[PDB]
């Protein structure tokens, strides 16, 4: 008769076991982005001009002081590094990462994108099915800026390269029941991104990885969803009356 | 012209679907319209509908099936709309049932709905060799006992008077119309398109001319349920099945110097407001009498 | 034990070609180790079979059983799962396709009687399962009319053959 | 056989029934609105109706004074009755109290509840079952009959 | 269609409720109301007990012929005291609407020979019975339950 | 008495699935015209009565705050007013119940 149930699962975190790690947790990449690039607001209109935008991006490349100091730090930590050949590698990493997201192969995506990047591109989309295709690139990608910071606790250097790409994509998100949810398959929608890439410099292997995704504040809104959405009001306890703000 | 009753209904059905597809192609992309709920029961609710696709019925499906069953009219700002008429702009919405303290617009919409229903009964309940010309739905308020429809009939038909068996036959196929479930559809139709729809019926063309004289944009409201297209200004009820009790009470003669019209008068009561048998018989005894109100 | 009802929500179907009918949603939810009894739980599960979710919650609001509140909470959280995690617009357009109750893990106690005797007392735990399908509720089957019965019985006579014949 | 019985069985007997209904009547007099079980409130309604009739007989009436002394067990309520409730109820003959059916208790008993109150109490009104308005469809159709009956006389 | 239940007093408002409120032959029997009991005395000095039977509304309702009811004697349908319209059934109110009378409480059948037939819709009175006669009395007895 | 044979599951299913032992449907469920919640037709709304009961509890607590004794009862009538209100001339001579919250939409002045 004297028998009781077991296995009541709870998650209890305390300061003492998180301090008593004999081996500290090693982060291969940093959490936050150090500085967010603020673009000029007319970039929807300079992007249709050839000689203005390319030379102006090159001028912001060659006139910056801290960006060039970080680039000099990257060549001093690791030789045979070229700014000019880097946007081709960034475009190939972008195409391969989105194609591996299409194929739902997570190990190649672990090799490509970083720890801060992975759940943002897996969490909502894994229960869904998507098909992504790359068709054109109207503008070649611009290396916008390069930053570094030396963490003195271990002597670690993380090199971030913010890269702007104007990209033509055909994006479709399908529901887990198979029906169409977000967007069509045959539309070549033009889009712009400011993707920050990162590389650990102290690491002898140190693969060039995709760190973060930056949208401009003035960017056009995304295409409307097919499914109809209700936002309910505040749930009211009986002795609280409703108040309508203006 | 040589047009059978099957082919003519096929003609207005084909033109109505063509005009509907023109309005569907007028909106190329789905646009998100922000609707606020200003109802007393559920304030502060924010709805995100599609432009010219989503309806207040689809809005009520987001809330509950209780609103879908009870809600009969929808006020966008100060003007009532149909429950299946698609929304156009970002706005605020309120729902009215029969139960509310000011149910007048709902009562009017139900009244004009039964007028169109009796029009559907009469225009298909007669022979093909005679001619049935529907005039209009004269708007008498709810204080009168019966809703009435004016019908121009054949010149050789003016002698005989329809009997109790004929009136119960009208009641029977009216209830057969109730038993099948048909939604009410609303479309804004240009005046020359409405003239092409109504075609031979000169009283209907005169009614379209009169209703388009009052609007500078030359628009009219066309309502369709099943296969019948009929004109009525203002809103109607969403569903056929809202009627529980229906009766075609009495017919009457009205003579003008140019025409002799038959005024068909009937009484109906909903599923929500169905009454007792004795009360229904007293109201039916009232509804046999003459109703004369045009202006 | 066995956990398969929770696993059934992880099934991803292949995408539908255009021109195909639209596949309705199917939402599987369950709650384990409820203190209520299995057969008493089954009565409430039998009450709401085939009904839409709003009228099901309407009946379970005013049902006086203890498990009515439990199924009410389960139906609200299943509707919440359907409206966010699946792409179910029109949250009132759901119906209860399948609702049934299984038995959980039982605890044994001693129920004392007298004269030194005893009986084992079974602490009853039960599970509840619910399946919500997007779409209108199916129409309830009417009883067979006399024309239908005559049709089947004349067909039964017409299907007669001569037996042990040749 | 319960033919012709108007008093239902409550408590541990007739004396316990009288004491429980005395407690309920004392609470109703003190607070002017109390909620209890439906059967106890339904039995309490007649006592609350006749208590106002006994208070109508005046402060100087000895029989009413001893009736209120027994039934109002808290002794402050007898001046409260004779100087609040009896002057306030003068015109109406038997419309002293309102009985309404409260939904079932949130405790595990799920008992059937009723609220009892007096007219003119200093409390927010209960959500009374309101009838349909006269602008409703059936009411307007019957007002048409009423107008035709007035026009026929 | 999950149609809700309704009654006559649901959708009515307070202004409209009082508006709505405003040699071998056999004889025909009666439906009465048992009022009470009284003593009575006879001229020889003895005391008897009389039960009071009040006829309030007695009308013949319909007539069933000889060959359609039993084959020996015809059937006459007699109603009792008058009750409300709103708590009776639809077919009952329809047949009483065709008949012409308000709803009755209890409906009974009497076996009557063809020479004693009464046209339906005819009222009846206690002077149908004369002082000094013998009657048979049928009723539901006092139900004492299980 | 002791049972003679074990009842089979067919007879048990016939007993326990019989319609008199099933839970009957309720057709008197209606929506409240004020708050839009659910109530039965002959029973007051639980949400509205919860509002009335909480306001009544607040009124009763604040009037029990004014009187420091269990055996002291008012000789005259009681009136209640909210913030931004003054007692009327017909309401004078009656004891005053002041509340800080605004007067509700359901509760009238009278
Ligand atoms: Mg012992
Ligand atoms: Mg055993
Ligand atoms: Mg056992
Ligand atoms: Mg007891
Ligand atoms: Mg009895
Ligand atoms: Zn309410």
């Amino acid at each position: 008769s004297e028998k009781e149930f077991v296995e009541h699962a709870r998650k209890a975190g305390l300061v003492i076991p998180h301090e008593r790690l004999e081996r500290p947790i090693h982060l291969a990449c940093t959490a936050g982005i150090f500085d967010a690039y603020v673009p000029p607001e007319g970039d929807a209109r300079i992007s249709s001009l050839s000689k203005e935008g390319l030379a102006q991006r090159a001028e912001r490349l060659k006139k910056n002081v801290a960006s060039q100091l970080s680039i000099r730090k990257i060549r001093e930590s690791d030789p045979n590094f070229k700014i000019k050949d880097f946007p081709e590698k960034a475009k190939d990493i972008f195409i391969e990462a989105h194609l591996c997201l299409n194929n739902s192969d997570h190990d190649r995506l672990h090799t490509l994108v970083t720890e801060n990047c992975f759940p943002d591109m897996v969490w909502d989309i894994r229960y869904k099915t998507v098909r992504w295709s790359f068709v054109e690139s109207l503008e070649p990608p611009q290396v916008v800026q390069v930053r570094c910071s030396s963490l003195m606790n271990q002597g670690n250097i993380y090199g971030q390269v913010t890269v702007r790409m104007h990209t033509r994509q055909t994006l479709a998100i399908y529901d887990r029941f198979g029906r169409l949810m977000y967007g069509q398959e045959d539309v070549p929608r033009d889009v712009l991104e400011y993707v920050v890439f990162e590389k650990h410099l102290v690491d002898p292997y140190g693969s060039w990885r995709m760190h973060g995704k930056i949208i401009p504040p003035w960017a056009p809104p995304k295409q409307p969803i097919l499914k109809t959405v209700m936002i309910p009001g505040p749930q009211l306890k009986p002795w609280e009356e409703f108040e309508e703000p203006q | 012209s040589q047009l059978s009753p099957t082919e003519l209904i096929e003609m207005q059905n084909d033109l109505f679907n063509k005009e509907k597809n023109r309005q569907l192609s007028l909106t190329p992309r789905t646009e998100k319209i922000e609707v606020k709920h200003v109802g007393k029961t559920d304030p502060g609710t924010v709805f995100v509908m599609n432009k010219n696709i989503s309806t207040p019925y689809s809005c009520a499906m987001h809330l509950s099936e209780w609103y879908c069953r009870k809600s009969i009219l929808a006020l966008v700002d100060g003007q009532p709309w149909d429950m299946y008429k698609p929304l156009t702009k970002s706005c605020e919405i309120k729902f009215l049932t029969f139960k509310d303290d000011d149910p007048g617009e709902v009562n009017k919409a139900y009244w004009r709905s039964c007028a169109m229903m009796m029009g559907c009964v009469i225009e298909r309940a007669f022979k093909d060799e005679y001619v049935v010309s529907l005039v209009r739905a004269p708007e008498v308020p709810v204080i009168a006992g019966a809703f009435c429809y004016d019908v121009v009939l054949d010149k050789r038909l003016d002698e005989w008077m329809p009997t109790k068996e004929n009136l119960h036959s009208f009641t029977k196929d009216a209830r057969a119309l109730i038993y099948k479930d048909l939604p009410f559809e609303t479309l804004e139709v240009e005046a020359k398109v409405a003239l092409e729809i109504f075609q031979h019926n000169k009283y209907k063309l005169d009614f379209i001319e009169e209703k388009a004289s009052q609007n500078p944009e030359r628009i009219v409201k066309l309502h369709r349920f099943g296969d019948f297209i009929d004109v009525s200004e203002g809103p109607l009820i969403p569903r056929t099945s809202i009627c529980f009790q229906y009766e075609v009470s009495a017919v009457h003669n009205l003579q003008t110097q140019s025409s002799l019209v038959r005024r068909f008068q009937g009484l109906s009561l909903p599923v929500h407001l169905r009454a007792h048998f004795t009360i229904w018989n007293k109201l039916l005894e009232r509804s046999r009498k003459m109703v004369t109100e045009d202006k | 034990i066995s956990r398969k009802w929770e696993k059934k929500n992880k099934i991803v179907y292949p995408p539908q070609l255009p021109g195909e009918p639209r596949r309705p949603a199917e939402i599987y939810h369950c709650r384990r180790q409820i203190k209520y009894s299995k057969d008493k739980m089954w009565y409430l599960a039998k009450l709401i079979r085939g009904m839409s979710i709003d009228q099901a919650l309407a009946q379970l609001e005013f049902s006086d059983k203890k498990g009515a509140q439990i199924i009410k909470e389960v139906l609200l959280e299943a509707q919440d799962m359907a409206v966010r995690d699946h792409n179910v617009e029109f949250r009132s357009n759901l119906y209860v396709a399948e609702s049934t109750s299984g038995r959980g893990q039982y605890l044994k106690r001693i129920r004392y009687h007298g004269r030194g005797r005893f009986g084992i007392m079974e602490k009853v735990f039960c599970h509840y399962f619910v399946k919500l399908v997007e779409g209108p509720p199916p129409p309830r089957e009417a009883p067979k009319t006399a024309v239908a019965h005559a049709r089947e019985y004349i067909q039964e006579l017409r299907n007669r053959t001569i037996t042990h014949a040749l | 056989i319960s033919h012709g019985r108007v008093f239902r069985r409550l408590g541990l007997g007739p004396e316990s029934r009288i004491h429980l209904l005395q407690n309920l009547l004392t609470g109703l007099v003190r607070h002017e609105r109390i909620e209890a079980s439906w059967a106890r409130v339904d039995e309490l309604r007649g006592y609350a109706e006749k208590l106002i009739d006994y208070g109508k007989l005046g402060d100087t009436n000895e029989r009413a004074m001893r009736m209120a002394d027994f039934w109002l067990t808290e002794k402050d309520l007898i001046p409260k009755l004779f100087q609040v409730l009896a002057p306030r109820f003068q015109g109406q003959n038997g419309g002293y109290t309102r009985m309404l059916q409260i939904p079932n208790r949130n405790e595990q008993d799920r008992a059937k509840m009723a609220v009892i109150e007096y007219k003119g109490n200093c409390l927010p009104p209960l959500p009374l079952p309101r009838r349909d308005s006269n602008l409703t469809l059936l009411n307007q159709l019957l007002q048409g009959l009423r107008q035709d009956q007035e026009a026929s006389s | 269609h999950g149609k809700s239940v309704t009654w006559w007093d649901e959708h009515l408002s307070e202004e409209n409720v009082p508006f709505v409120k405003q040699p071998g032959s056999s004889r025909v029997g009666l439906i009465a109301l048992k009022l009470g009991m009284m003593p009575l005395w006879t001229k020889d000095g003895q005391k008897h007990v009389v039960t009071l039977l009040q006829v309030q509304d007695c009308h013949v309702l319909k007539y069933t012929p000889k060959e359609n009811h039993n084959g020996r004697m015809a059937a006459l349908t007699v109603g009792g005291k008058t009750v409300s319209h709103f708590h009776k059934s639809a077919s009952i109110l329809e047949f009483y609407q065709e008949l012409g009378l308000p709803p009755k409480q209890k409906v009974k059948i009497f076996n009557v020979t063809e020479n004693a037939v009464i046209k339906p819709g005819t009222p009846l009175y206690a002077a149908h019975f004369r002082p000094g006669q013998y009657v048979d009395v049928t009723a539901k007895t006092i139900g004492k339950g299980f | 008495a002791a049972p003679k044979n074990r009842r089979s599951i067919e007879v048990n299913r016939c007993r326990r699935r019989n319609p008199q032992k099933l839970i009957k449907v309720k057709n008197n469920i209606d929506v409240c015209p004020e708050c839009g919640h659910l109530k039965q037709k002959h029973i007051l709304c639980g949400y509205c009565y919860e509002k009335v009961r909480k306001e009544t509890a607040e009124i009763r607590r604040q009037m029990g705050k004014q009187e420091g004794g269990p055996f002291r009862a008012p000789t005259t009538e009681t009136v209640v007013l909210y913030s931004g209100e003054t007692p009327s001339e017909q309401d004078q001579g009656k004891r005053i119940i002041e509340r800080e919250r605004k007067r509700p939409s359901w509760f009238t002045q009278n």
